[PDB]
RNA sequence: CCCGGCGAGGGGAGUGAAAAAGAACCUGAAACCGUGUACGUACAAGCAGUGGGAGCACGCUUAGGCGUGUGACUGCGUACC
RNA sequence: GUAACGGGGCUAAACCAUGCACCGAAGCUGCGGCAGCGUGUUGGGUAGGGGAGCGUUCUGUAAGCCUGCGAAGGUGUGCUGUGAGGCAUGCUGGAGGUAUCAGAAGUGCGAAUGCUGACAUAAGUAACGAUAAAGCGGGUGAAAAGCCCGCUCGCCGGAAGACCAAGGGUUCCUGUCCAACGUUAAUCGGGGCAGGGUGAGUCGACCCCUAAGGCGAGGCCGAAAGGCGU
RNA sequence: GACGACGUUGAUAGGCCGGGUGUGUAAGCGCAGCGAUGCGUUGAGCUAACCGGUACUAAUGAACCGUGAGGCUUAACCU
């Protein structure tokens, strides 16, 4: 199987309607240090519920 | 067709799965903290904890079952001497999981997994 | 006043950057950096480097404060491409295209 | 499978070399044509 | 001098008549690909135009049915060699 | 799938005979403009015949005219003729262009499964090249699944180990670098840059001798070239 | 993708504890026998997805979207 005609920029752009992205919208501010992290993730250097993990 | 089944497959055959989980369990028991992907750490808990509840009772037969798994001798000696009496007054739940984001080679959701107190 | 920072001959295809560049147009620059740091895409790293170039570009050479910039214009353009060949079955030889792209980001306070 | 060029040096220089091109008259004409065009490689070099 | 990895890539300063001549360097069109602005589109069928035609937006005249852009609705209409 | 009026539908909106109006074409008229042929009459047209023209390059008129107060070219707007087209001006452009009448042509592009260069759609879709398998801690750095160090697991073992001859020709070792090559990233490499490295009386070649075979003083044969042979 | 449940005021999932099921006398020790082995401690030991309890572990205080009494005309009722 192969095509028979050339679709325009209109149909090619129309098919790309739902292929766009989304913002992560899942950020939060740590209650102690004021630095930011995703929900239910530890921060860049290891704070979660104010408790000290390896921090490396 | 997956109705009320249990156990992940991890895109490997069975012997490879058993060998990897034995190796991981040995490494965690030795080092007390590791950093692995999330679907491995969510399945590791079903394997590591029965060893720890096995270590609470000192019988020679139970020692040789504990050596029958993990095929290691310094690991089983880390059990029954240090990791045994640490959780002797705790009912279940000896490891904990904390998600820690993504990798940079293949974007896999990693997770720290560590014992409860770590004495550290 | 308008402030320009562009980035020529980046090593990414020009269609894969409009999925990321569409997310941050018109936002404030701190919230844009917050969104852009935590996206697991290569174009996120590229356009974040461009944005942190642009804000310091406005701050040193022009001033324009800092806490109140708003990313005003952002778009991407086709760049020069490189031809290569890729062998196939039955002696057929077909060429492949490695594409580049041009980033431009203009920030302002107005 | 087995292809159509298994190389050698003696079999090459014995039937394409400079000395085997001067043996005949037509070989000398071949060398004359090669010199008349202006090529850098007349017959072969090491 | 600043951002950046002591990178690639730019922004200020400077030389120059000109840097929208900066080395991939005179002039720089076309297919192709984006960003902004004005209007139109989510109950209506088909060589995508043509004749009619309300509304909206922008300039002039001091309205005066003028100009430019868009085209709800409608009669007709099956590309080229 | 109604399907033997175009449809809705009609007991006249059917048929037969008569009569009075109206709708109906690029036909005829009224109005304005052009051209052909003798005031009249004509003016759709393939194959073909006849007539009149526009534009481009170069030569003479030209040591003439325009031009840095802006030539050729590129992009808009407005005006004019019956058409090919002509004229003026805004912006870009940075040194050449040509009036009038004559002359000579590499003189007018949409199609030939035409030729060369550039760019799309299919599409961010199939694919990533043996189903022998990986897991964790430490160091370097901007970035670590893939590089270095260490612990464990797995595969071959008449080979997927070690060595020669043909063949390739600096791929060998060290330091340094990541734009291009590596079907992904790379600090890594058989990649880029700079330096270093092969030691023979006994190993092979060279050297002495021949087999199949080639060349071959004289000689034989052949128009020339040449063929065979001591 | 969608749908259903739960987010500490909690049984949503993993674990622990008891039970059920499956397999069929674990290891160590002693006895008889030169030995293969048999006998007792003992229906012992182990047990994926099942049933029920248990907060030991993980479901964080949060941030984003959605507004401020809802146009006109006419008729009918109440004031």
């Amino acid at each position: 199987a192969v095509q028979q005609n050339k679709p325009t920029r209109s149909k090619r752009g129309m098919r790309r309607s739902h292929d766009a992205l989304t913002a992560v919208t899942s950020l939060s501010v740590d209650k102690t240090s004021g630095e930011k992290h995703l929900r239910h993730h530890i921060t860049a250097d290891g704070y979660y519920r104010g408790r000290k993990v390896i921090a490396k | 067709m997956r109705h009320r089944k249990s156990g992940r497959q991890l895109n490997r055959n069975s012997s490879h799965r058993q060998a990897m989980f034995r190796n991981m369990a040995g490494s965690l028991v030795r080092h007390e903290i590791i950093k692995t992907t999330l679907p491995k750490a969510k399945e590791l808990r079903r394997v590591v904890e029965p060893l720890i509840t096995l270590a609470k009772t000192d019988s020679v037969a139970n020692r040789r079952l504990a050596f029958a798994r993990t095929r290691d001798n310094e690991i089983v000696a880390k059990l029954f001497n240090e990791l045994g009496p640490r959780f002797a007054s705790r009912a279940g739940g000896y490891t904990r999981i904390l998600k820690c984001g993504f990798r940079a080679g293949d974007n896999a959701p990693m997770a720290y997994i560590e014992l409860v107190d770590r004495s550290e | 006043m308008e402030t320009i920072a562009k980035h020529r001959h980046a090593r990414s295809s020009a269609q894969k950057v409009r999925l990321v560049a569409d997310l941050i147009r018109g936002k404030k620059v701190s919230q844009a950096l917050d969104i852009l740091t935590y996206t697991n895409k290569k174009a996120a790293v590229l356009v974040k480097k461009v944005l942190e170039s642009a804000i310091a570009n406005a701050e040193h050479n022009d001033g324009a404060d800092i806490d109140d910039l708003k990313v005003t214009k952002i778009f991407v353009d086709e760049g020069p491409s490189m031809k290569r060949i890729m062998p196939r079955a039955k002696g057929r030889a077909d060429r492949i295209l490695k594409r580049t792209s041009h980033i431009t980001v203009v920030v302002s306070d107005r | 499978m087995k292809r159509t060029f298994q190389p050698s040096v003696l079999k090459r220089n014995r039937s394409h070399g400079f000395r085997a091109r001067m043996a005949t008259k037509n070989g000398r004409q071949v060398l004359a044509r090669r010199r008349a065009k202006g090529r850098a490689r007349l017959t072969v070099s090491k």
